[PDB]
Formats: C-alpha cells, structure tokens, sequence
RNA sequence: GCCCAGACAGCCAGGAUGUUGGCUUAGAAGCAGCCAUCAUUUAAAGAAAGCGUAAUAGCUCACUGGUCGAGUCGGCCUGC
C-alpha cells in the first residue's frame, strides 16, 4: 500500500498493535533493520499523553465561564475560540507539553470545575 | 544579485599570494586575488603569527568580497602539545609528547562550538580518539 | 460493499478516520445507534498506542536543507537522517499522528518549500 | 549464508566533517610508495575496495533509507 497509507495505518494502531507491529518489526532481519520502525513507532503519543502529555476535556460542568478562563490563559485563544473548544468539548486542550505540565494543566482545569482525562 | 558562491579553507595569518595555492581558487568565482590579501593580513594583526585560522568568506554580488575572522583554540595547541615541529613519521610505534588529565579537558569545552555531543564525558572521548594518530601518548 | 470488505477496509482505515466515521454515524444515526460501531471501532488494538494522515514528501524542491531541518525537529532525527528521508522522497516522515498533527506536519514542511500530500 | 516481522540483488537519493592524516614526494589532497587507519554528525558513509587526473576534479563500491516482492548469492564435484 502507498507509504501515505502505512504511516497512518500505524497511527491507527494502539499499544496492542504497535507492540504487535514492532514485535512484527524485528527478527525477520534482526533488531538492526528493525530499529528504524522501532524507534519511529516508539514515539507513540500514548506513553506521552514528555516521558507529546495532552489534555482532554470530558466536561466543563456548570462553571463553563470558569473553564473558559483557564483555557484562554493556557492556550491563549480568544473568547469565541475558547468557548467553542469547551462547549462541544473537542477534547484536545493542548498537546506537546510534558507530564508535569499536562498534570498541571489538568489540575488548573479541575480547579475550575472541569473533568479532565489523560490518555 | 542572484550570482553568489561560498567556500573557504584555513589560511596562515600573513600568507596569501602568489597564485599557488590561493590563486585560481576563489579567484575565478568573482573575487580577485589582487586585494583581499591586504584585507586579510591587516585584520588579523594582534594574535599569533602562526595561527591557521579558517576565516569564513562569501564571494560577491558585484565584484568585491567579505571577511569574518572567527576562532584555534582547537587543532592548534593539540599539535603544540607534543612537538609540532618534530613529529613521528610513523605514529603508533613511538611517542613525541605527553599530556595530563587536566590538559585533556582544557582543550576540551573550548571547542564545543564545533562538537555537538551531549555530556562532557562524551566531549573527552572525541579528542581522545583525535588524541593521537601522529605522535603523543594517551597518558 | 461486502461486510467482509468493510471489515478489511476499517482495518486499513484509521482512528481519526474511523472517528470521522463514528462521528458521522453519531451525527447520522446517533450516540445510541452508532454506539455499536463506536464500541467496535475504538478496539483497533485496543488500549491508543495514538492519536489517525501521513506526511509524504512528494518533493523537497530546491530547499533540500530547509526540508531537512523541519524533518530533523519533527522526527527528532539528526542531520544525515532527514538527508535521505527528504532527497529520494522516502515519504515516511512520521507515523502516529492525527489531523491537527499530520495537517500541521504538512504545513511545517510546506513552509520549508516542500510538496507534501495527505492521504 | 542471506529470504516474504519488506532482506539478498534491481530503480531513486545519499555516500559526509576535522583531513589536501602523518611522512615522503617536482606533485600524490581515499586510490605511487612508506606507517597508522582513530574521532566527528549521526539511519549509513571504510581517513575509504576500483575506474580516472600531471596533481585536483569527476564517476562507482562498502554502509543505510524508500521503492521493487522474489527466488537470489558464495562455493565443491561430475558429463559432453
């Protein structure tokens, strides 16, 4: 399949497949020619959702405006952008930070009265 | 304005002409060897006369050139750490000089601007390989 | 399309992709009806390894070194790394991203003067 | 011995940095010869196995990635 379908096929996978895939990306030709996909598949967000940890907004609760403030301060988005990212709860509040940052972001959000998860 | 080149190697502070070596090279790319010489041995007059510093120079956009004398330490002091003048023709068989552990980290760090290696222990194990293949002993 | 073909299709699909599906199914049928495919889609083994597209490099253009830099920072790969992964257009940039990600990865490369596709 | 957890060979692109390594040599800067043959960035790249230059340059190989997706490679013996 086109390389622009395999790279994705991977992303689709989960800890199970990625491991089954990497465990299906080795011996055939040793860990040598396997390190390529191994070191590439390793950086799978999960173990870093540093160790890409993001923040998901399960719900804002009754304190919507409160949750908005936290978002407008973390992401820096406008009033309309923030509320739009909290109402429908598009999850992805911000990704790329570290475990400490995300753990902190989640904390700040929870304080506002919002339920957050860490994939 | 679109015509531009770039390349330059080490040059002894004070030497330039005649043509060989620095003659046809960087001489048919736009810049002449006429000047550029006094624009070299006139800016590097306050350091060590025997310091082959690889100054970086572009080429031209009109006719002229440019000059940027950078920074030896490095390469130098390493050859002057175990006889630079008198060296062993066939290194590995014998020695020429010696260096302590202190003077092993000295030349180190003072060149990290060219050696991108994490940790200092990794920095030590680089000039320890480049340590010698032309005289001098490890310890 | 044959049920078996659909199963194989989904296996070839991806997260965000099947998400656009489960979301479309959720918007079309509902959280109740689309619950079947939703609870069946997620198990793309599952926990989510994480997230779907790809980031193939159709051509690095004249700014090879430019495209290299972008790849070096995205894939964490060093200098010589992106070198080939950009010249011969090996395509395989980084597998394990979603829309906002792959779309961004594409943007980042396009800015460097590189033609990238998203399939 | 290497083989369908994408290699061994094709095709595409790399094959680098100190360094024109030291010595020698009219000159030899991977590639007359004489001794070493480490280190660097790092997916790979021997201070370099060949062609080539007066000396450079240039062109390949080793090694690695993508693609190609299948029989391929070194070797011993016997018949005409």
């Amino acid at each position: 399949i086109t390389k622009d379908q395999i790279i994705e096929a991977v992303a689709a996978m989960s800890v199970m497949d990625v491991v089954e895939l990497i465990s299906a990306m080795e011996e055939k030709f040793g860990v040598s020619a396997a390190a390529a996909v191994a070191v590439a598949a390793g950086p799978v967000e999960a173990a870093e959702e540093k160790t890409e940890f993001d923040v998901i907004l399960k719900a804002a609760g009754a304190n919507k405006v409160a949750v908005i403030k936290a978002v407008r301060g973390a992401t820096g988005l406008g009033l309309k952008e923030a509320k739009d990212l909290v109402e429908s709860a598009p999850a992805a509040l911000k990704e790329g930070v570290s475990k400490d940052d995300a753990e902190a972001l989640k904390k700040a959000l929870e304080e506002a009265g919002a339920e957050v998860e860490v994939k | 304005k679109k015509v531009q080149a770039y390349v330059k190697l080490q040059v002894a502070a004070g030497m330039a002409n005649p043509s060989p070596p620095v003659g046809p090279a960087l001489g048919q790319q736009g810049v002449n060897i006429m000047e550029f010489c006094k624009a070299f041995n006139a800016k590097t007059d306050s350091i060590e006369k025997g310091l082959p510093i690889p100054v970086v120079i572009t080429v031209y956009a009109d006719r002229s050139f440019t000059f940027v004398t950078k920074t030896p330490p490095a390469a130098v002091l390493l050859k002057k750490a175990a006889g630079i003048k008198s060296g062993s023709g066939k290194p590995n068989k014998d020695k020429v000089g010696k260096i302590s552990r202190a003077q092993l980290q000295e030349i180190a760090q003072t060149k990290a601007a060219d050696m991108t290696g994490a940790d200092i222990e990794a920095m030590t194990r680089s000039i320890e390989g480049t340590a010698r293949s032309m005289g001098l002993v490890v310890e």
